[PDB]
């Protein structure tokens, strides 16, 4: 059975370099070309190139000018890829793929049933920073039903993830905590909102508990209507 | 080179999903299935040829410069995103996501003025909240002093809730402190099937 | 009536029984004498399909050459799969000779004589022969040496131009000479000389041919992107010595549109330790012999690979690629196919 095992993930800084490896087995290594596929989260699988275990010649993608290198070790049966000039646009998952077939001396195929598990590479400035929690007062009266709308703003933190609990895990009714989105600063930022009765605003106090284990940052923030 | 459409399909367990993909050249075309977080998996190739382990509920088909993957009776694992491939190129994809049928619900629209603690930083974020609505299909636009805004608005949606089977959306408008103080009226527009007219929650900077 | 078929071919040659030369010795035991009155029948109104990219004659020639090299070009030390084999490496006389490939009784070779034939598809001028022309087993990469020339216009051959993974064989119609020499009295340092006026003219012509297939896009040449020395450099065998030559200067974008009209000189090196093209391990031969070693050959073909990519630009980039040494044979055997009669 054909098996392609890629190296573990990693974190990098803008300008660094990575070497993702791919140890192959279950088949005759030389008889098959190997391809490399990247996939920026929320993007079509972008092709990086292929390499021939026989000679070692490589066909790099034109859309990625001088941002990759490919090598192989015919004895240990393993392919390599070096991501250089690491930028924000290089944050993607990288796959090691082999074609189906063959019964031919060289296998070029372009039909890919055998994939590696992929490799997570996150390139962002330095880190780590903790979450800055900004309150989201509803606040100066709404309409169309009552029911206040309040929340917190877990902004600018790294890396994943954080967990938001309202009033120490008590308030579970109607709580929506959105997934994190990567900003232009290479940092994450999410919002956690709750819909509560507008009559209990001047009585009940709502607290959001944002826990960030990586940066070692637990912070509680009170959210209340404005005074004007 | 390769035009894959549509971008997203909101269908129910048991329904039939159809994914199309255009081609410029006339070489062979293949289909892959990618479950969330996992590696892609071969399903169809050479036009209509089925892959190993793949049930006959899937069926590839070619017409002119177009190829079609059709899935019958969606079965949990059938959800994810499918990609068409021809040679080295790849289609934009089509996220086949589960959508449970229910009565159409109107979104509760709210707008959030940036925190005054955030204004100290210099990067104000006006938040537009849309919670509990159906179906998933909706649209939000930003109007700064009555003018369309683009290139600074981020979104994030929740998964379909377990109880009421409704979605909630989070639109975030990011501006600079200098640019935020330049204008006055900030509001977001909401268009949905559950609404007769585009509802608008507005607020002016400073006043309350 | 007949049908496409595969069978074991035999060989014929004009090998000299008195020669100590290694191609001669091999052929003396494995091949027969040639026919002085070869028969060729042109078939009126016959159309046959050929596919140079699916021709077992190519596969058959490789096996022979592997056997030849295994018996002759034995190394001083042989490193394969982690083991070390020593078995003497005397110097030999080495100069490829023409070999004819022939069908046995009940079979025949159809030969396509259609000028500018690209190697795949129908052929309108078909003849029948028992044997191919004399093909020299020149082993090389990047450049095809001492091969057959295109009969009319330069021909671009590929199993699939749209498929960047298929090697492109450019079949030249005019022999540009390449003159390589290691001068008498670093003994491993060498160089190849090529007429820049002739070569740049031909390279310009290749671009125009490529433009016809790739919608008149800009044609750019670049050096190989990586790999073993056998691929990134022009490798071939001269008088028993293994030459590795830097071809960066040959694929000069500047001369494809002044200053270069002179002699072009590529830096080369003779290697004793080689990665065997048969695909296994490393082999060590003795140091180069003494004196002036010189071989003048015709470049008669070029092997190229076109860069892949998901870009929306107006250019295509080409690099002297290759793949299997079998491709070298394809460039010569493209006009032949074996059929079984009835
Ligand atoms: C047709 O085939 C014959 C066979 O060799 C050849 O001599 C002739 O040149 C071909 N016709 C043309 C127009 O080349
Ligand atoms: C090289 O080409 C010339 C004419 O172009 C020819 O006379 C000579 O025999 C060729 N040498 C070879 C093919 O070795
Ligand atoms: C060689 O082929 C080219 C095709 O690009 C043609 O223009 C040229 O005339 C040919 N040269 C000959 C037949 O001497
Ligand atoms: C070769 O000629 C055939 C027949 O005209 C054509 O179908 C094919 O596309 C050609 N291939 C190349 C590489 O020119
Ligand atoms: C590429 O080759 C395939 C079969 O191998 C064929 O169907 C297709 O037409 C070829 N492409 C071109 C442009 O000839
Ligand atoms: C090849 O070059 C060598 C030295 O550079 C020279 O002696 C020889 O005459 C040349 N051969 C030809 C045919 O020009
Ligand atoms: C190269 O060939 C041209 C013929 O076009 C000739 O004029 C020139 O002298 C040759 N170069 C050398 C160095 O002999
Ligand atoms: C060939 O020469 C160039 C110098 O123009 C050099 O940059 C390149 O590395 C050389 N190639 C090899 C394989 O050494
Ligand atoms: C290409 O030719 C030009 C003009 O002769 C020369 O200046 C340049 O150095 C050449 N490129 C090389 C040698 O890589
Ligand atoms: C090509 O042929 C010439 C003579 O025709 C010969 O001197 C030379 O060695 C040959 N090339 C190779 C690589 O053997």
């Amino acid at each position: 059975e054909v098996r392609l095992r890629q190296s573990g993930a990693g974190f990098k800084k803008p300008g660094a370099s990575v070497r993702v490896s791919c140890e192959a087995s279950g088949y005759t290594f030389i008889k098959y070309y190997l391809h490399w596929i990247r996939q920026v989260p929320g993007g079509h699988p972008e092709w990086i190139g292929w390499i021939n275990p026989r000679g070692g010649q490589v066909n790099y993608s034109r859309q990625f000018p001088g941002k990759f290198t490919m090598t192989r070790d015919t004895i240990r049966e393993t392919a390599y890829l070096d991501v250089r000039g690491l930028t924000s646009d290089d944050t993607a998952v990288y796959y090691c793929v082999r074609t189906a077939d063959c019964e031919r001396d060289p296998c070029k195929g372009w039909v890919f049933p055998h994939w590696g598990q992929g490799t997570l590479v996150i390139v962002s400035p330095a880190s780590t920073k903790g979450p800055s929690v900004f309150p989201l007062a509803p606040s100066s009266k709404s309409t169309s039903g009552g029911t206040a709308a309040l929340g917190c703003l877990v902004k600018d933190y790294f890396p994943e993830p954080v967990t938001v609990s309202w009033n120490s895990g008590a308030l579970t009714s109607g709580v929506h905590t959105f997934p994190a989105v990567l900003q232009s600063s290479g940092l994450y930022s999410l919002s956690s909102v709750v819909t509560v009765p507008s009559s209990s605003l001047g009585t009940q106090t709502y607290i959001c508990n944002v826990n960030h284990k990586p940066s070692n940052t637990k912070v509680d923030k009170k959210v209340e209507p404005k005074s004007c | 080179v390769l035009t894959q459409s549509p971008g997203t399909l909101s269908l129910s367990p048991g329904e039939t999903a159809i994914i199309s993909c255009r081609t410029s050249q006339y070489g062979s075309l293949a289909w892959y299935q990618q479950r969330p977080g996992q590696a892609p998996r071969l399903v169809i190739y050479s036009g209509s040829t089925r892959a190993a382990g793949i049930p006959d509920r899937f069926s590839g088909s070619r017409w002119g410069p177009d190829y079609t993957l059709t899935i019958s009776n969606l079965e949990s694992g059938d959800f994810g995103v499918y990609y068409c491939q021809q040679y080295e190129f790849f289609g934009q994809g089509t996220k086949v996501q589960v959508d449970i049928k229910r009565t159409v619900a109107a979104p509760s629209v709210f707008i959030f003025p940036p925190s005054d603690e955030q204004l100290k930083s210099g990067t104000a974020s006006v938040v537009c909240l849309l919670n509990n609505f159906y179906p998933r299909e909706a649209k939000v636009q930003w109007k700064v002093d009555n003018a369309l805004q683009s290139g600074n608005s981020q979104e994030s949606v929740t998964e379909q809730d377990s109880k009421d089977s409704t979605y909630s959306l989070s639109s975030t408008l990011t501006l600079s402190k200098a640019d935020y103080e330049k204008h006055k009226v900030y509001a977001c527009e909401v268009t949905h099937q559950g609404l007769s007219s585009p509802v608008t929650k507005s607020f002016n900077r400073g006043e309350c | 009536v007949w049908k496409d078929a595969d069978t074991t071919l035999f060989c014929a040659s004009d090998a000299k029984a008195h020669e100590t030369e290694v191609h001669n010795v091999w052929a003396t035991h494995a091949c027969v004498p040639t026919d002085p009155n070869p028969q060729e029948i042109h078939l009126e109104n016959v159309t046959e399909n050929f596919n140079m990219w699916k021709n077992n004659m190519v596969e058959q020639m490789q096996e022979d050459v592997i056997s030849l090299w295994d018996q002759s070009l034995q190394p001083c030390v042989k490193l394969t799969g982690g083991s070390v084999i020593k078995q003497a490496c005397p110097k030999i006389s080495f100069d490829p000779i023409p070999i004819h490939y022939c069908t046995p009784a009940g079979y025949v070779i159809l030969k396509c004589n259609d000028k500018n034939f690209n190697g795949t598809g129908p052929c309108k001028n078909v003849s029948s022969v028992q044997c191919t022309h004399g093909i020299k087993p020149v082993v090389s990469t990047q450049l095809l040496l001492n091969g057959s020339l295109a009969e009319e216009e330069i021909i671009i051959r590929s199993e699939n131009l749209t498929n960047n993974a298929k090697t492109i064989i450019v079949h030249l119609n005019k022999s540009v000479e390449i003159n390589c020499t290691r001068p008498s009295n670093d003994i491993r340092k060498a160089y190849c000389e090529i007429n820049g006026t002739k070569w740049n003219k031909v390279l310009k012509q290749v671009t125009e041919k490529l433009k016809e297939h790739f919608n008149n896009k800009t044609i750019i040449f670049q050096p190989p992107s990586g790999g073993d020395l056998e691929i990134t450099m022009h490798h071939f065998n001269c008088r028993g010595e293994f030459f590795y030559c830097n071809t960066t200067q040959l694929f000069n974008n500047t001369c494809i549109g002044k200053g270069c009209n002179g002699t072009i000189t590529l830096p080369c090196k003779i290697k004793q330790i080689i990665n065997m093209w048969q695909g296994t391990g490393q082999a060590m031969y003795a140091p180069p012999i003494d004196g002036k070693i010189n071989c003048v050959s015709n470049i008669t073909g070029i092997l190229l690979t076109r860069d892949g990519g998901a870009n929306n630009t107006s250019n295509e980039t080409f690099r002297p690629g290759g793949g299997n040494i079998k491709d070298n044979w394809r460039s010569e055997l493209y006009k032949y196919k074996v059929v079984q009669i009835e």
